[PDB]
DNA sequence: CGACG
DNA sequence: CGTCG
C-alpha cells in the first residue's frame, strides 16, 4: 500500500505487510445529525533499510484541513505491532483480524482502500477496433487517477462500492413506501460512511431527493462496470489473443458495399443536432456474430416486427458486451434513472443512443452497436412505468416520443424493417420523452448484426473555421 | 447546538482564554463554543464570569443562548441574567406566580443536591441509581444531578423505541441511546414514563436524613 | 481526535 | 475514567 506523505517517510520507509494482513487501516466515521465526518488513517512504518519501525496516526475531519498527525518511532517490530493492533481496537472496537466485523456506536468503520511473434494477420481496421476495446492505459488511468473530491480518502475496493450500492437500493425502497425517517437516516449514515465525501465543514444532506439518489446510483454503476471492464483486460500476437477472448467473429464490411450505403443512411439521415453539438462521421463498420447468439436467437427468428436499432455505450464496456451479449441488470440494483425498469434498451434514432457513448472533445471515436432485436407486439407506452411484467400477449415496450424515423421510408434487409427514415413529429400528445426507446426483457430477443466506429465531429473552432470560407 | 454555555466548573484546571488564569473548581464560568483545528468537534474556550463580559460578547437572552443554564442554582441565574444587560396585569400576577414556582424547584434540587453530597459518596449515587434502573452517566456532576432528577419527580423508565436511557436537557428530556450502531435515537419528550424513586433500605437511615418530603411535583420547563 | 490529572 | 484543547 502507499504511505502517508503526511509522515514523511514515503522515500525513506514503506508499510508492512506481515502474513496476509497490511498494516494500514483507513477508518470513516459519520453521524448527519450532529454533522461529524471524521477520517482516522492508521499505518505501521517499516524503513527501507535498516530495522526501524514507525506508528502514523493522521485524523480529522474529510476534505478539510481540520485534524492533525502523530508519529512514534517503536522501540521494535513487536511493540509496534501491539500499539497498532490496540489502537485499531480503541477506535473501531473489533480486533485486527476479525472475519466477521460488527459496528459499534460512536467507533469507527474500516473503508476497504484499494492500493495498487507480432505475426497478426487480422485486416487493419480490425486491429484498430481492439486496440480500441482493450485499451489498458485508459482504464487504468481513470481507474487509479487520485481524485480527492470524489475519493477524499482514497479508491474505494468493488466490494465496498457495491455495499453503497445494495444500500441506496434500500434507500430507494424505504422512500417507495413512505418508511420511518430512522429508515433512512440510518441508510444515509451507512452511505456516507462507505462513500465519504468532501462536504467542507456542511452536514451531510439525507437521502431524500430521489433525483440526487438516482444520480449517485448512476456513478457507483460507472465506477462497478469501470472495476469489470478491468476484470475482464486482465486474463490470461496478444492482438489475435484479445480478439479470441472476445468469443465472436468480426469482419469489415466494405466501404462501397451496399449494406454499408445503407448503413450511412441510417446513421445520416437519424441525427438530430438539435440536442447534439457535433456530427457523426462513420470511420468502420463491423460486421459481428456472438458465440452462439444465433442458437439463442432462433426462436424469435421467424417472430414478427423484427427491427434493427441502435445502443449505445461507453467503449470500455464494448469487451464485455461482445463477450456476453446484451445483459440485463440485476433485481437488486438501483435504478439509475431508466423509465421503463430492467432491460435491454435500444433507440431508433443514432443521435439517442449515441449520447450513450459520453464521447468527449478528446475521444471523439465512440463505439455503437446495431442489432436485430424481435419486438413482436409492442406495448406502447407514453410515460414511465417500472414494468415487470409485460401484459399477455406482448414482447417488448415502446416509449414514445415526439420524434420519429418517417415510416414512409422503412426498408427490409434480410426481412428486417429498418427506420432509417428522416425525422418527423410523431403525432403522439403528453409525451415525455423526445425519442422513441425500444425495450426487451429477454437477452435472447437481441441478435447482434454490425458494429459501428464513430467520430464525433464536435462544433468547435476547429469545425468553425472549416465550415466558413 | 448552542453558541454559549455556563456551568459550574467541573475541575479547578481549565484556564481563561482572557486572564490565562486557572478556573478554579466549581466555580461560574462561561464558555464559547468554537471549531477545534485539532479534530472534528466542537471545543468551550472558558472564561471567568468576570473575564466574559469584558470580550464584548453581546448576549439578549440567556437562557435560550446559553446552554445549562436552566440548571444553574437561581440567584447565580439572576446574576447571569442582570449582568447580560450591563388583562396584562393579572398575567403578571400568574407569572410571578410560576417565577416563584420555579425558584422554588430550582433550590429544592439544590439543596437535595448537596445534602446527599454531604451524606452520601459517589458509589452510594451509583448504587441508587442502579436499583432504579438507571444509567451511571460520566461525571460525578451528572451523577448527582440524575439522582436528584429520579428522586424528586420519579425513575425514568426506559425508551420505548431504542430502550435506552432518558435524560434531562435544559430544554426537554433526550435520548441518548442507539436505535442502530449506525445512528443514535432522538426521541424528545417533556412528559417520559416513570415509576417512582424507590430508596434502598440500607440508606433508610439517610433516607430519614431526607426527611421524606418527596412532593408531588412535577418537571416544569420554560415556555 | 490526543493529552494529562 | 473524566476533564480539557
Ligand atoms: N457484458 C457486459 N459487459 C459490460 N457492460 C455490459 C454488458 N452487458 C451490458 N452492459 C452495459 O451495462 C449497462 C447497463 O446494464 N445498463 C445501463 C443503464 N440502463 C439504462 C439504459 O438502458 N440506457 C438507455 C436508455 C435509452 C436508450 C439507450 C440506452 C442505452 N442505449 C440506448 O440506445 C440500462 C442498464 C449498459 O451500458 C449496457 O450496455
Ligand atoms: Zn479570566
Ligand atoms: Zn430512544
Amino acid at each position: 500500500a502507499a504511505v502517508d506523505p503526511d509522515s514523511g517517510l514515503e522515500h525513506s520507509a514503506h508499510v508492512l505487510e506481515k502474513g496476509g494482513k497490511v498494516f494500514s487501516a483507513t477508518l470513516g466515521l459519520v453521524d448527519i445529525v450532529k454533522g461529524t465526518n471524521s477520517y482516522y488513517k492508521l499505518q505501521l512504518l517499516e524503513d527501507d533499510k535498516e530495522n526501524r519501525y514507525w506508528i502514523f496516526r493522521s485524523w480529522g475531519r474529510v476534505g478539510t484541513v481540520i485534524g492533525s498527525n502523530k508519529l512514534e518511532q517503536m522501540p521494535s517490530k513487536e511493540d509496534a505491532i501491539e500499539h497498532f493492533m490496540k489502537l485499531y481496537e480503541e477506535k473501531t472496537g473489533n480486533a485486527w483480524h476479525s472475519k466477521n466485523f460488527t459496528k459499534y456506536p460512536k467507533k469507527f468503520y474500516p473503508l476497504e482502500i484499494d492500493y495498487g511473434g507480432t505475426k497478426s494477420k487480422l485486416p487493419k481496421p480490425v486491429q484498430d477496433l481492439i486496440k480500441m476495446i482493450f485499451d489498458v492505459e485508459s482504464m487504468k488511468k481513470a481507474m487509479y487517477e487520485i481524485d480527492l473530491q470524489k475519493m477524499p480518502l482514497g479508491k474505494l475496493s468493488k466490494r465496498q462500492i457495491q455495499a453503497a450500492y445494495s444500500i441506496l437500493s434500500e434507500v430507494q425502497q424505504a422512500v417507495s413506501q413512505g418508511s420511518s425517517d430512522s429508515q433512512i437516516l440510518d441508510l444515509s449514515n451507512r452511505f456516507y460512511t462507505l462513500i465519504p465525501h468532501d462536504f467542507g465543514m456542511k452536514k451531510p444532506p439525507l437521502l431524500n431527493n430521489a433525483d440526487s439518489v438516482q444520480a449517485k446510483a448512476e456513478m457507483l454503476d460507472n465506477l462497478l462496470d469501470i472495476e469489470v471492464a478491468y476484470s475482464l483486460l486482465r486474463g490470461g500476437d496478444p492482438i489475435d489473443v484479445n480478439y479470441e477472448k472476445l468469443k465472436t467473429d468480426i469482419k469489415v464490411v466494405d466501404r462501397d458495399s451496399e449494406e454499408a450505403e445503407i448503413i450511412r443512411k441510417y446513421v445520416k439521415n437519424t441525427h438530430a443536432t438539435t440536442h447534439n453539438a457535433y456530427d457523426l462521421e462513420v470511420i468502420d463498420i463491423f460486421k459481428i456474430e456472438r458465440e452462439g447468439e444465433c442458437q439463442r436467437y432462433k426462436p424469435f427468428k421467424q417472430l414478427h416486427n423484427r427491427r434493427l436499432l441502435w445502443h449505445g455505450s461507453r467503449t470500455t464496456n464494448f469487451a464485455g458486451i461482445l463477450s456476453q451479449g446484451l445483459r440485463i441488470a440485476p433485481p437488486e440494483a438501483p435504478v439509475t434513472g431508466y423509465m421503463f425498469g430492467k432491460g435491454i434498451y435500444f433507440a431508433d434514432m443514432v443521435s439517442k443512443s449515441a449520447n450513450y457513448c459520453h464521447t468527449s472533445q478528446g475521444d471523439p471515436i465512440g463505439l455503437i452497436l446495431l442489432g436485430e432485436v424481435a419486438l413482436g407486439n409492442m406495448y406502447e407506452l407514453k410515460h414511465a412505468s417500472h414494468i415487470s411484467k409485460l401484459p399477455k400477449g406482448k414482447h417488448s415496450v415502446k416509449g414514445l416520443g415526439k420524434t420519429t424515423p418517417d415510416p414512409s421510408a422503412n426498408i427490409s434487409l434480410d426481412g428486417v424493417d429498418v427506420p432509417l427514415g428522416t425525422g418527423i413529429s410523431s403525432g403522439v400528445n403528453d409525451t415525455s420523452l423526445l425519442y422513441n426507446e425500444y425495450i426487451v426483457y429477454d437477452i435472447a430477443q437481441v441478435n447482434l448484426k454490425y458494429l459501428l466506429k464513430l467520430k464525433f465531429n464536435f462544433k468547435t473552432s476547429l469545425w468553425l473555421e472549416h465550415h466558413h470560407h | 447546538d448552542k453558541l454559549y454555555r455556563v456551568e459550574y466548573a467541573k475541575s479547578g484546571r481549565a484556564s481563561c482564554k482572557k486572564c490565562s488564569e486557572s478556573i478554579p473548581k466549581d466555580s461560574l464560568r462561561m464558555a464559547i463554543m468554537v471549531q477545534s483545528p485539532m479534530f472534528d468537534g466542537k471545543v468551550p474556550h472558558w472564561y471567568h464570569f468576570s473575564c466574559f463580559w469584558k470580550v464584548g460578547h453581546s448576549i439578549r437572552h440567556p437562557d435560550v443562548e446559553v446552554d445549562g443554564f436552566s440548571e444553574l442554582r437561581w440567584d447565580d441565574q439572576q446574576k447571569v441574567k442582570k449582568t447580560a444587560e450591563a388583562k396584562s396585569k393579572k398575567e403578571k400576577d400568574k407569572d410571578s406566580k410560576l417565577e416563584k414556582a420555579l425558584k422554588a424547584q430550582n433550590d429544592l434540587i439544590w439543596n437535595i443536591k448537596d445534602e446527599l453530597k454531604k451524606v452520601c459518596s459517589t458509589n452510594d449515587l451509583k448504587e441508587l441509581l442502579i436499583f432504579n434502573k438507571q444509567q451511571v452517566p460520566s461525571g460525578e456532576s451528572a451523577i448527582l444531578d440524575r439522582v436528584a432528577d429520579g428522586m424528586v419527580f420519579g425513575a425514568l423508565l426506559p425508551c420505548e423505541e431504542c430502550s435506552g436511557q432518558l435524560v434531562f436537557k435544559s430544554d426537554a428530556y433526550y435520548c441518548t441511546g442507539d436505535v442502530t450502531a449506525w445512528t443514535k435515537c432522538m426521541v424528545k419528550t417533556q412528559t417520559p414514563n416513570r415509576k417512582e424513586w424507590v430508596t434502598p433500605k440500607e440508606f433508610r437511615e439517610i433516607s430519614y436524613l431526607k426527611k421524606l418530603k418527596v412532593k408531588k411535583q412535577d418537571r416544569i420547563f420554560p415556555p
